[PDB]
RNA sequence: AGGACCGAACCGACUAAUGUUGAAAAAUUAGCGGAUGACUUGUGGCUGGGGGUGAAAGGCCAAUCAAACCGGGAGAUAGCU
RNA sequence: GCUCGCCGGAAGACCAAGGGUUCCUGUCCAACGUUAAUCGGGGCAGGGUGAGUCGACCCCUAAGGCGAGGCCGAAAGGCGUAGUCGAUGGGAAACAGGUUAAUAUUCCUGUACUUGGUGUUACUGCGAAGGGGGGACGGAGAAGGCUAUGUUGGCCGGGCGACGGUUGUCCCGGUUUAAGCGUGUAGGCUGGUUUUCCAGGCAAAUCCGGAAAAUCAAGGCUGAGGCGUGAUGACGAGGCACUACGGUGCUGAAGCAACAAAUGCCCUGCUUCCAGGAAAAGCCUCUAAGCAUCAGGUAACAUCAAAUCGUACCCCAAACCGACACAGGUGGUCAGGUAGAGAAUACCAAGGCGCUUGAGAGAACUCGGGUGAAGGAACUAGGCAAAAUGGUGCCGUAACUUCGGGAGAAGGCACGCUGAUAUGUAGGUGAGGUCCCUCGCGGAUGGAGCUGAAAUCAGUCGAAGAUACCAGCUGGCUGCAACUGUUUAUUAAAAACACAGCACUGUGCAAACACGAAAGUGGACGUAUACGGUGUGACGCCUGCCCGGUGCCGGAAGGUUAAU
């Protein structure tokens, strides 16, 4: 059966890609909170 | 070599109203 | 493509494949390492001046590194790219 | 003509149409072509503010001259055209120097006919005039309110307005709906009725009629639950609660009209 | 001509059996309904939580919904176990 | 390696998305594989994707996003103009053959094409952020002309049959060739060519659109396909020699015609219908300002340049989404033979597989099946289930009806094979030949040769001729809903919801209303023959009385009454 995740790299990326989270400062928040804990990858972006 | 678990749960059987 | 300075290092290694051994015996083309950032242009001139030799067309592909473990870790190559520099008839290397 | 279908499949069996040989059967005129995209009853903040649209077959829109700025120029109606953005059907006209322009076809209208605007026009069906030089009594329609602004009132398919009486620089008409207003005599309309009188005859017949008009379902309030509309739901069939809106405007009856700028026009209202 | 007929693809899911620590966190087999249309589908887009969307079942909104999810107030409070 | 079995509108082949080295070779068997494993999509080490013409990218825009200034908003911010992004759409160009363990429209051979830059030469009105044309568009249906492709015959090569016959009307295989270029065919569309005038196309315009007049019986545009060329080539059954079972090298026959035939092409056509069916740019053309020696334009040569990025492999699945090597899910393209209306179905081709434990035994019981004496729903909440019906042609077909239906109503008859009518029928296709042509891919005759139903009569076997698979059970009374449709993804598909229709009511357009502190937007680029809300729910006959209560509408004299 069709199961939820349904993979597409451009929706991937301008759904929650490194542009679209610092286009608003809310994301931007997001990844001042995740530079803050300190992790490896940011953003989903390749 | 890296073996886990992981458990969600169902609900479901019959009535008790007699 | 005219700078001395840049043809310089634009060539990093021959290629010693099976391949490669081929394409000496068959059709006189030799397999170069190049780098990444090289277009085919330059690679062509700086070829044509540090070796003497006429070239007919050059084309070029970008192997992608291999993924491997060191122990537990995981690892990957880097990426390369590969340029076929195919020499005008009768010259050889 | 009117013409009802017999019904060899449920479906069909109540569908009348009506169908004017003369309409242009062929393409429209290209250069007066602009896109019209659908909205789905959603406005800029992507929510739905008019329930009940959606959907229905594509439509372009045809720039119609409702202004008849080209005084003193005769033109000749080419042919008559289906506009599906509107009830009514639309003329394309030719004025003698080559211009081109789309207009509302009157009631008499027929192909060959010459048309004129300006205040020296001849009082005759499809003759746009300033409303001061219009004879009491006339029937004309789609009246312009304000100098310049274009025809708003009576625009809709065999709708017409009678001038009843001027007196000074405005004048009475009687609008379909039967409220008596006052209008600026320099304002502009067009003699006759507007066509296509028989479209109240016309039966869609099915559902998907009227789904090709970009017409979604309308759900009664009484079979919701009580938390989507006030009239909620109950066991079976039940009522008990003055009827309302689905944002609580009690409804049948109630006047809504809250201007008062514009009331000074307004003679005599509806009945 | 047809929200026409029959019936594949396709969409749907009415009956029964099997399955119920499953082949499977809703399936399979034999049947069944629609099948040029209010059809179906791909790729993008828009609507955000007392809000959305809903041919209206309190249905759906990431295996969740009479108020999603994540973090915070927060060691809420718990005459109860 | 030889058999056997399964799929074959897929369980084959090629992609997109997604995955990301799973691809190929060597080596190894700890772990991984539901068993062993020498094997593997496992471990390890090397190798492997080559693009002016394939995509991405680039130019262009849709929905929509962002948005200088601007408008609005406690702040954050919201909306939005000019703009700028955004394909799922529009824009220049490559085909065949060969080759690697793994790549190939990307690599070699052969033969092409496109767009720019530069130079030379000749002839020369050019030129926009402007204007016009074009690009440019729906649904359904009907044929006709074609090709892919198949069949048969001919031709070429091989064969004379592990047991009856097989030099024969016999058996097997092959009979292949592209883009490009030339011709412009079937056919579709449109009257054409000059001169003249003109408040229009934001100015101008020689263009477009107009008015008149003249003259021509034609001209132009589009477009399949075929044919020729490409091609004295390539490919080609097979052959002999060598050799590491590979292979390598050389040679290499015929390479035609008829018929049938698309869901593919002419066709973005034609016809018809109402629900009336993108945009922009490239491209063509027209002139402004600014140059008119120049620049620039056109044409012919020569010449440069066409970068960068994807390119392995899986892709209805063991490589993607499902925790699994999970009986699920996943868009596009391709469409062989026999039977058949068919992409159903059965058996097969090419091709790919036998589902990662098996071996015995042949108890109960369970699952999936098969058959059944006599009876035939007595079972059971309930004919659930199972069984039965099932095709084509023809005959025949009721109440009722909105005259369409009901209706495939029910019910019945005929179906194989052989021969004859007729050594293949009617029909379809149509060569040669013979006339005619202002002459060609021509027209008219002509009928050879191929293809081919269907019927009747006679005979002939079977217990059964729609013999398998495939493939309606039917009728009567009645409740409910008119109907098609929608709904509780995952215990409810209904009589529930929707529905056309009807009525009431609001709404005069800075509309009512709705989303928004607001700007604004939707309603609607609509205007009462319109839109919103409510209830009812085709159609037919109808919808009686009550305004006291509660609402709503109208009135405004009086009583009462806030801030002030
Ligand atoms: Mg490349
Ligand atoms: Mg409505
Ligand atoms: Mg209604
Ligand atoms: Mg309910
Ligand atoms: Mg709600
Ligand atoms: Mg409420
Ligand atoms: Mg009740
Ligand atoms: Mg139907
Ligand atoms: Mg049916
Ligand atoms: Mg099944
Ligand atoms: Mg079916
Ligand atoms: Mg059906
Ligand atoms: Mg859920
Ligand atoms: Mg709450
Ligand atoms: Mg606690
Ligand atoms: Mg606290
Ligand atoms: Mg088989
Ligand atoms: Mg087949
Ligand atoms: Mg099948
Ligand atoms: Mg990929
Ligand atoms: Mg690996
Ligand atoms: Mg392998
Ligand atoms: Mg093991
Ligand atoms: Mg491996
Ligand atoms: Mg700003
Ligand atoms: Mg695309
Ligand atoms: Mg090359
Ligand atoms: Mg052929
Ligand atoms: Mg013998
Ligand atoms: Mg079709
Ligand atoms: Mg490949
Ligand atoms: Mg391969
Ligand atoms: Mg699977
Ligand atoms: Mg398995
Ligand atoms: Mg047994
Ligand atoms: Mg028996
Ligand atoms: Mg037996
Ligand atoms: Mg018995
Ligand atoms: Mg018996
Ligand atoms: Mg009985
Ligand atoms: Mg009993
Ligand atoms: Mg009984
Ligand atoms: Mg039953
Ligand atoms: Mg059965
Ligand atoms: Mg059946
Ligand atoms: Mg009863
Ligand atoms: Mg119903
Ligand atoms: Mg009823
Ligand atoms: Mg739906
Ligand atoms: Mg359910
Ligand atoms: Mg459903
Ligand atoms: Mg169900
Ligand atoms: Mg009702
Ligand atoms: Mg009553």
């Amino acid at each position: 059966m069709k199961r939820t995740f349904q993979p597409s790299v451009l929706k991937r990326n301008r759904s929650h890609g490194f542009r679209a989270r610092m286009a608003t400062k809310n994301g931007r928040q997001v990844l001042a909170r995740r530079r803050a804990k300190g992790r490896a990858r940011l953003t989903v972006s390749k | 070599x890296x073996x886990x678990x992981x458990x969600x749960x169902x609900x479901x059987x019959t009535a008790s109203f007699v | 493509m005219i700078r001395e300075e840049r043809l310089l290092k634009v060539l990093r290694a021959p290629h010693v494949s099976e391949k490669a051994s081929t394409a000496m015996e068959k059709s006189n083309t030799i397999v170069l390492k190049v780098a990444k950032d090289a277009t085919k242009a330059e690679i062509k001139a700086a070829v044509q001046k540090l070796f003497e030799v006429e070239v007919e067309v050059v084309n070029t592909l970008v192997v992608k590194g291999k993924v491997k473990r060191h122990g537990q870790r995981i690892g990957r190559r880097s990426d390369w790219k590969k340029a076929y520099v195919t020499l005008k008839e009768g010259q050889n290397l | 003509a009117v013409v009802k279908c017999k019904p060899t499949s449920p479906g069909r069996r109540h569908v009348v149409k009506v169908v004017n040989p003369e309409l242009h059967k062929g393409k429209p005129f290209a250069p007066l072509l602009e896109k019209n995209s659908k909205s789905g009853g959603r406005n800029n903040n992507g929510r739905i503010t008019t329930r009940h649209i959606g959907g229905g077959h594509k439509q372009a829109y045809r720039i119609v001259d409702f202004k008849r700025n080209k005084d003193g120029i005769p033109a000749v109606v080419e042919r008559l055209e289906y506009d599906p953005n509107r009830s009514a059907n639309i003329a394309l006209v030719l004025y003698k120097d080559g211009e081109r322009r789309y207009i509302l076809a009157p009631k008499g209208l027929k192909a060959g006919d010459q048309i004129q605007s300006g205040v020296d026009a001849a009082i005759k069906p499809g003759n746009t005039l300033p409303m001061r030089n219009i004879p009491v009594g006339s029937t004309v329609h789609n009246v312009e309110m304000k100098p310049g602004k274009g025809g708003q009132l009576a625009r809709s398919a065999g709708t017409y307005v009678q001038i009843v009486a001027r007196d000074g620089a405005y004048v009475t008409l009687r609008l379909r709906s039967g409220e008596m207003r006052k209008v600026e005599a320099d304002c502009r309309a067009t003699l006759g009725e507007v066509g296509n009188a028989e479209h109240m005859l016309r039966v869609l017949g099915k559902a998907g009629a009227a789904r090709w008009r970009g017409v979604r379902p309308t759900v009664r309030g009484t079979a919701m639950n009580p938390v989507d509309h006030p009239h909620g739901g109950g066991e079976g069939r039940n009522f008990g609660k003055h009827p309302v809106t689905p944002w609580g405007v009690q409804t049948k009856g109630k006047k809504t009209r809250s201007n008062k700028r514009t009331d000074k026009f307004i003679v005599r209202r509806r009945s």
